RNA sequence: UUGGCACCUCGAUGUCGGCUCAUCGCAUCCUGGGGCUGUAGUCGGUCCCAAGGGUUGGGCUGUUCGCCCAUUAAAGCGGUA
RNA sequence: UAUACGUUAAGUGGAAAAGGAUGUGGAGUUGCUUAGACAACCAGGAUGUUGGCUUAGAAGCAGCCACCAUUUAAAGAGUGC
């Protein structure tokens, strides 16, 4: 359940997934990884299941590299609550996500390992995924 | 059907009773002629053949030891690696290697004394051992 | 407190023991059955059975099960109970450890000094028992005109035996359940010293005043150095000896 | 590709090199008995080996009988192979040749007696 | 019969086909066997 | 369901529970027909098709709900202000 | 009830996802392949060896490690029962 240590701001806007990513749209730390095809928000809780999926398919195997990191804060107010009287507490973190955008990569392990622990990573997340690789 | 016995002990029942109850032949009688045969190393844990025709006509053949009672005799040790490759713990001659060549050179399939050497080898790889 | 803590715990565990020991039983009826898998119907309540001395055994079977499941069913208690007795002598083997280290603990603040008892407490905060620096060792006079150099604490006693001596030199100590650790610096001198040390070996011991205590002298080489101060030692020899006065010194 | 050119290329060689040579079928039987014959060949110097029927075929014109399941012993033989075959009956001697010149079953029969 | 959308072959045995329009899994071992439903 | 928003209704839309009267859905409680089973049998579990019919009487509580007694093939979940 | 070219066959059109699938159509890349491929049928599918460790027992297949050599056309110190 990763965290930023520290923030300016507790509470934030929550933004718009416009357009396609800016960078690490492909592998170069690793060799084969995963890439996104739509766009939407991802949580710790996620990626850590994900994260911890693929290490147990893997059980030894080489290293991951991870490319994202929750930063975006998220809030939510209480229940059974009216509206207004200020902005909800914070709730958790969160990573957003533009498509093209890659999010687990893998090295140390073969191609067909690696697409195996992805495709366990992909049914932990939301979105659409796509398998890829070093050129 | 095979028996991994070792010479001098039979009817040590527990293993072996039961390899022949279901066969229904005088087991004791049969260890101890085991025994008059192998009047051998008490230890040696010799394979022996039986067959049994269906009206009780039984005839066991003893063979050569295996290759890890014969490495483990070589190098005096117990047991193997259990993780050759990362731990080897054992080792012994390229001689004891000829040696154990050119005794079982009868049972197995290569001709060649060297070809069977590297059979042993092979099994040496596989518990721990080295050769020198 | 806490040694009598432990003492009775383990008693707890001991005659707690006594009532889970059915291990060897189950092991030799799997052995049988899987012996004679061949006589045994299903469905069957027990079976007169011969032990490989050739006595005749009667061992009881679920009459719902196979021979096959009441075997493996036995094998598997042994399996338990082989379990929690392994994990009973593990606790007994933690809690004897402990005991003896306070022991030897109540010995050396029975025959302690300040400056070790202020040692002491640290390693006892370190050991988290408690909440809340070179001066290590303390001397006096020897035989052959010699130092011989002691610790009445364990952890200074261990900083000596390590930092201050060598592996060829030798260690005295007692050659009994607990003392005291000490030697000269290269402590190679004359059987005077080597006698001489025994004196100060009995002195500080589990009994002063014991004039039945044999001392232990062995090479540091053979100083093993595996709770704090379980120093086993080889290369040893043994002479009998007694306390003695402060001509020790 | 040109690993079986080198192939039949290598077996019309040790056809012309050889003087004696049998045919044989190798069906209904098991790998022991098979190294049993491997091995008393190997005693008596007589080669032994398996290929298939085209690469054999295209080495042989570089004939009828050279379909089916076919194995080929080269002596530069018959004896032994024989009575092996008497021993197991689980064969087909189907062929053989010598120096060139093509051996009925009886043929390489007599060659055994 | 396992009735579920996520149908796939479970040994090298199980063999997909297609029935009716509906997807189908098929092996000696029924309890492999499946529907989409 | 608890709720959020305030769109009709404040020149009046009567609001819990119960009685009588039923009616509809099926995500079926029983009955019917099947697959699988860690289904021996008898009983069962789970899943599938099926809504034709049926789906108890009492004690306590205003109660709904719930607990309890005794039965039943079963003592279904909900909608209809 | 037009013209031409194609697509779909679900009444999609005329309601919706994750995910699943020898559905079909179009492009594209690539391995093998009449010196004979894929499937099917016939036969073999072995030896040190029951690889060794662990295990009461683990003998290709509870698990750890290794996974070599021989007959070899080939047989894994072993794909699943």
């Amino acid at each position: 359940m990763l965290l930023p240590k520290r923030v300016k701001y507790r509470r934030e806007h929550r933004g718009k997934m416009r357009g396609r990513a800016k960078g690490g749209t492909e592998v170069h730390f690793g060799e084969f990884g995963i890439q996104a095809l739509e766009a939407s928000w991802i949580t710790n809780r996620q990626i850590e299941a994900a994260r911890i999926a693929m290490t147990r398919y893997m059980k030894r195997g080489g290293k991951v590299w991870i490319k994202i990191f929750p930063s975006k804060p998220y809030t939510a107010k209480p229940l059974e609550v009216r509206m207004g009287s200020g902005k909800g507490a914070p709730e958790g973190w969160v990573a957003v996500v533009k498509p093209g955008k890659v999010l687990f990569e893998i090295s140390g392990v073969s191609e067909e390992v690696a697409r195996e622990a992805l495709r366990l990573a992909s049914h932990k997340l939301p979105i659409k995924t796509k398998f890829v690789k070093r050129e | 059907v095979k028996l991994q016995i070792p010479a001098g002990k039979a009817n040590p029942a527990p293993p072996v009773g039961p390899a022949l109850g279901q066969a229904g032949v005088n087991i004791m009688g049969f260890c101890k002629e085991f025994n008059a045969r192998t009047a051998d190393q008490a230890g040696l844990i010799i394979p022996v053949e039986i067959s049994v025709y269906e009206d009780r006509s039984f005839t066991f053949i003893t063979k050569t030891p295996p290759a890890a009672v014969l490495l483990k005799k070589a190098a005096g040790i117990e047991s193997g690696s259990g993780e050759p490759n990362r731990n080897k713990v054992a080792t012994v001659k390229r001689d004891k290697v000829r040696e154990i060549a050119e005794t079982k050179m009868p049972d197995l399939n290569a001709a060649d004394v060297e070809a069977a050497m590297r059979m042993v080898e092979g099994t040496a790889r596989s518990m721990g051992i080295v050769i020198e | 407190n806490e040694r009598k803590k432990n003492a009775n715990k383990i008693k707890k565990l001991e005659k707690t023991l006594e009532y889970s020991e059915n291990a060897k039983e189950f092991q030799l009826y799997g052995e049988l059955l899987t012996a004679n898998l061949y006589m045994l119907k299903k469905g069957d309540k027990q079976a007169e059975v011969i032990n490989y001395e050739s006595p005749t055994i009667t061992i009881p079977l679920n009459p719902n099960k196979t021979p096959s499941e009441n075997a493996q069913a036995y094998f598997t208690k042994y399996q338990k109970a082989k379990n929690s007795v392994a994990v009973v002598e593990e606790q007994i083997r933690l809690a004897q450890e402990e005991i003896e280290y306070f022991d030897q603990l109540i010995q050396q603040l029975s025959s302690a000094s300040p400056r070790d008892i202020s040692e002491i407490r640290e390693e006892l905060v370190e050991g988290k028992y408690l909440r809340p620096h070179n001066p290590v060792l303390e001397t006096y006079e020897s035989t052959s005109g010699l130092t011989i150099l002691v610790g009445k604490n364990n952890r200074q006693n261990e900083y000596l035996t390590t930092r201050v001596a060598a592996r060829d030199d030798i260690w005295l100590h007692t050659k009994d359940i607990p003392g005291s650790h000490v030697v000269i610096r290269s402590s190679e001198p004359d059987e005077q010293t080597i006698m001489e040390a025994a004196t100060i070996a009995a002195y500080f011991s589990k009994a002063k005043d014991s004039s039945s205590v044999p001392v232990d002298y062995t090479k540091i080489r053979h100083v093993k150095k595996p709770k704090p101060g379980f120093v086993t030692y080889d290369s040893q020899h043994t002479v009998f000896v007694t306390p003695d006065a402060d001509t020790v010194i | 590709i040109e690993t079986k050119k080198v192939v039949v290329e290598e077996i019309a060689s040790k056809l012309k090199e050889s003087k004696s040579t049998i045919i044989v079928d190798y069906r209904g039987l098991n790998v022991s008995e098979v190294t049993e014959l491997r091995k008393q060949l190997r005693e008596a110097n007589v080669e032994f080996k398996v290929y298939k029927n085209t690469m054999t075929r295209r080495a042989v014109e570089q004939n009828d009988f050279l379909t089916g399941p076919n194995a080929i012993a080269f002596s530069t033989p018959a004896k032994v192979l024989n009575d092996f075959a008497k021993n197991h009956e689980a064969l087909e001697i189907k062929a053989g040749v010598i120096e060139g010149k093509v051996s009925t079953v009886e043929e390489v029969k007599a060659l055994a007696e | 019969m396992k009735v579920r959308p996520s149908v796939k072959p479970i040994c090298e045995k199980c063999k997909v086909i297609r029935r009716k329009g509906k997807v189908m899994v098929i092996c000696e071992n029924p309890k492999h066997k499946q529907k989409q439903g």
